């Protein structure tokens, strides 16, 4: 029942910016945080983002430090990335998930891991 | 960061025979911590064991897990032939890192 | 007030601390569903001191203290008001107008190791019996005798802090069990924890 879903396919020339949203539905949209992760062809995922919601702590990884910044709105319970410095072979699709992992309110390691996904989108 | 080990490099079996997975640690990871996941052609993975052996969603006979400390490993019987899927690994003591993967194949 | 109260961050959680030193949750403006509490994963009794879990949907508090730990299971009667034990004087303090419930589970396959658990940390001797609700974290040795010790920890002398040391092979009982504690306080404030 539960719902999640993102924009089309983008096209996009490195030195833009890319901007991206997850709209999320059949859950309470407070007390779940949002893992934002990469999926390159022929290869794994990543953890580029875990984001709160009930706050605005953030868990960007090192690897992607200083250039992720992501934000959440209740109003339409949506995830937006505003990725900046864009780069020429980083094309890869993205997932948003619903994270359960780490708490929305205390922020301590819980027990499972992601248990919805949308549709991803390709950049 | 904390990298884990898979070689199950190719597994070439035919339907419903025994399926084992190896998920191997490190240095250490918590037994309370630990995660799977199904990878089908053409969509999005999907959560299937969330620890030792404990179900997520449907799991109707096939899917169980074990291991202890620094090894684990996943467990399939009557396997059949519809999943063929890809499968993932995922760390849960330090930051979050997922594994290589695992491939599936027909046995034609 | 649309947020959910996360009572599934304490049940559901992997460093539950020791015993020596808990910790406290405070709950705030949210929605509880303690409908998971009981209808779901019953492995052992609500144990609800006050009032009744069939009627815990209707009433509601202004705050909710959650205090988690693991203990034996032999000690678990000790945790109850009215009572006192080699953990009801010096580690953990149960007021005797104690309102709320305590929830305990066996927890072999998370806490356990080969060689056994030392991690989790008891306090054994210390100079008078503890005030309710009081944390007494203190690294210091006993004086016990007529020895006035300056940190030798030799005779007479002994550290109070006790290792535990858990097993895996062993018999029931000895056995950990997580043990989490809710306590409520019905007043006339303002509200801010209510259920549907
Ligand atoms: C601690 O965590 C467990 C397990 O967490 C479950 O799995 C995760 C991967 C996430 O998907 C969590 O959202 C999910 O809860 C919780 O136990 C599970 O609770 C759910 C909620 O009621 C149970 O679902 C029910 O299952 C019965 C089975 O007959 C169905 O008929 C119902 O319709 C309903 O779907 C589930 O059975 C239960 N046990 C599992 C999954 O093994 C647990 O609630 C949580 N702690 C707290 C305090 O919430």
């Amino acid at each position: 029942q539960v719902q999640l879903v993102q924009s089309g396919a983008e096209v996009k020339k490195p030195g833009a910016s890319v901007k991206v949203s997850c709209k999320a539905s059949g859950y309470p949209f407070t007390s779940y945080g949002i893992s934002w992760v990469r999926q390159a062809p022929g290869q794994g995922l990543e953890w580029m983002g875990w984001i709160s919601t009930y706050n605005g702590n953030t868990n960007y990884a090192q690897k992607f430090q200083g250039r992720v910044t992501m934000t959440t709105d209740t109003s339409t319970t949506t995830g937006y990335m505003e990725l900046r410095r864009l780069r020429s072979d980083d094309t890869a699709v993205y997932y948003c998930a619903r994270d359960y992992t780490r708490g929305a309110w205390f922020g301590e390691s819980l027990i499972g891991g992601f248990d919805n996904w949308g549709q991803g989108t390709l950049v | 960061e904390i990298v884990l080990t898979q070689s199950p490099g190719t597994l070439s079996l035919s339907p419903g025979e025994r399926a084992t997975l190896s998920c191997r640690a490190s240095q250490t990871v918590s037994s309370t911590s630990l995660a799977w996941y199904q990878q089908k052609p053409g969509q999005a993975p999907r959560l299937l064991i969330y620890g030792a052996s404990s179900r997520a969603t449907g799991i109707p006979d096939r899917f169980s897990g074990s291991g202890s400390g620094t090894d684990f490993t996943l467990t399939i019987s009557r396997l059949e032939p519809e999943d063929f899927a890809v499968y993932y690994c995922q760390q849960h003591d330090t930051s979050l890192t997922f594994g290589g993967g695992t491939k599936v194949e027909i046995k034609r | 007030i649309t947020n959910l109260c996360p009572f599934h961050e304490v049940f559901n959680a992997t460093r539950f601390a020791s015993v020596y030193a808990w910790n406290r949750k405070r709950i705030s403006n949210c929605v509880a569903d303690y409908s998971v509490l009981y209808n779901f994963a019953p492995f052992f009794a609500f144990k609800c001191y006050g009032v009744s879990p069939t009627k815990l949907n209707d009433l509601c508090f202004t705050n909710v203290y959650a205090d988690s730990f693991v203990i034996r299971g032999n000690e678990v009667s000790q945790i109850a008001p009215g009572q006192t034990g080699n953990i009801a004087d010096y580690n953990y303090k149960l007021p005797d107008d104690f309102t709320g419930c305590v929830i305990a589970w066996n927890s072999n396959k998370l806490d356990s190791k080969v060689s056994g658990n030392y991690n989790y940390l008891y306090r054994l001797f210390r100079k008078s019996k503890l005030k309710p609700f009081e944390r007494d974290i203190s690294t210091e040795i006993y004086q016990a005798g007529n020895k006035p010790c300056n940190g030798v920890a030799g005779f007479n002398c002994y550290f109070p802090l006790q290792s535990y040391g858990f097993r895996p092979t062993y018999g029931v009982g000895h056995q950990p069990y997580r043990v989490v504690v809710l306590s409520f306080e019905l007043l006339h404030a303002p509200a801010t924890v209510c259920g549907p």
